């Protein structure tokens, strides 16, 4: 529904410190 | 330029993003504005008119 989004990647500080 | 132009340097921004800060800024989540944008372009332009 939103107009003039773009496809990016957003951080997670719970996988990386779970991983 | 929104409110900057009162307070300093003008500074360009979008006025969809513009409705989201004055939305925000009485409390009501960005949100609304960046789902249903075309109900309050539509609105608008009917009030105006
Ligand atoms: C910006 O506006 C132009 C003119 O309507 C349009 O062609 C373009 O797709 C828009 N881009 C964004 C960021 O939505
Ligand atoms: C965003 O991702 C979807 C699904 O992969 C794709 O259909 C669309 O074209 C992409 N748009 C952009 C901004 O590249």
């Amino acid at each position: 529904v939103v107009i003039g989004i773009v496809n990016n990647t957003v951080y997670d500080p719970l996988q990386p410190e779970l991983d | 330029s929104g409110w900057t132009f009162g307070a300093g340097p003008a500074l360009q921004i979008p006025f969809p993003m513009q409705m989201a800060y004055r939305f925000n800024g009485i409390g009501v989540t960005q949100n609304v504005l960046y789902e249903n944008q075309k109900l309050i372009a539509n609105q608008f332009n009917s009030a105006i008119g």
